[PDB]
């Protein structure tokens, strides 16, 4: 479609100055999160040890 | 505001000394600590240990780390805590 | 010649974008798949 180079700048710029350190919208807002959860199987229950494993893939 | 906290940690993490701790050479850096226990497993006699689960925090002023200007308290990224002094806490009955 | 292969192999991995897949805009990649079976050492009705 678009040259690999206008993706490549546009990742590279979609970085620049960002400090992954403050969150979203830091002292405006608290920042919502939708989670999503596909539940691939719920493991052995380990009635010995009151636990019980399950797989996910969280979202 | 956001390009005020910017510059407000970026300047608190500039020339930041990680081997010194907080006031060195001073009188002792005061460490407050708490704990909140979420669970007890297993209390073993044959091996001798309990395992323990809880939410470790500490408290401790530091003077480098005091910013201004911006009335709330700022809670970073956890990753932050590789380019802080910690105290060198270790529970010393451990085994794993 | 050694000198030749030595500056080729740079001038591949020179200006390679890891984060983009082979044909971005392109069809789809098709991968092909084998397995050698080195061996099958348990199998646990337990688990
Ligand atoms: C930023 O974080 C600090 C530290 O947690 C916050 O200060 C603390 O705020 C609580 C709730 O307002 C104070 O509790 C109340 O204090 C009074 C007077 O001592 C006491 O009678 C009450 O029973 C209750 O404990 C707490 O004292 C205060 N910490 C200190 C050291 O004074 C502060 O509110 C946070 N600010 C923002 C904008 O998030």
């Amino acid at each position: 479609k678009v040259p690999e180079g206008d993706v490549t700048v546009i990742l590279n710029n979609l970085l620049e100055g960002y400090d992954n350190k403050l969150r979203p919208d830091i002292g405006v807002k608290p920042t919502l999160i939708h989670t999503d959860m596909y539940v691939n199987s719920i493991g052995p229950v380990n009635a010995i040890n009151m636990e019980y494993t399950i797989d996910i893939f969280f979202a | 505001n956001m390009s005020f906290v910017k510059e407000t940690v970026d300047k608190l993490l500039k020339g930041y000394d990680i081997r010194l701790r907080p006031d060195f050479g001073g009188p002792p850096v005061c460490v407050g600590m708490n704990i909140d226990i979420a669970s007890i497993d297993m209390v073993s006699e044959v091996n001798m240990d309990y395992t323990l689960t809880m939410y470790f925090q500490q408290y401790w002023r530091d003077k480098r780390l005091a910013y201004s200007g911006i009335p709330l308290n700022l809670t970073l990224d956890n990753r932050v805590a590789d380019q802080l002094w910690v105290p060198d806490t270790y529970f010393l009955n451990d085994k794993k």
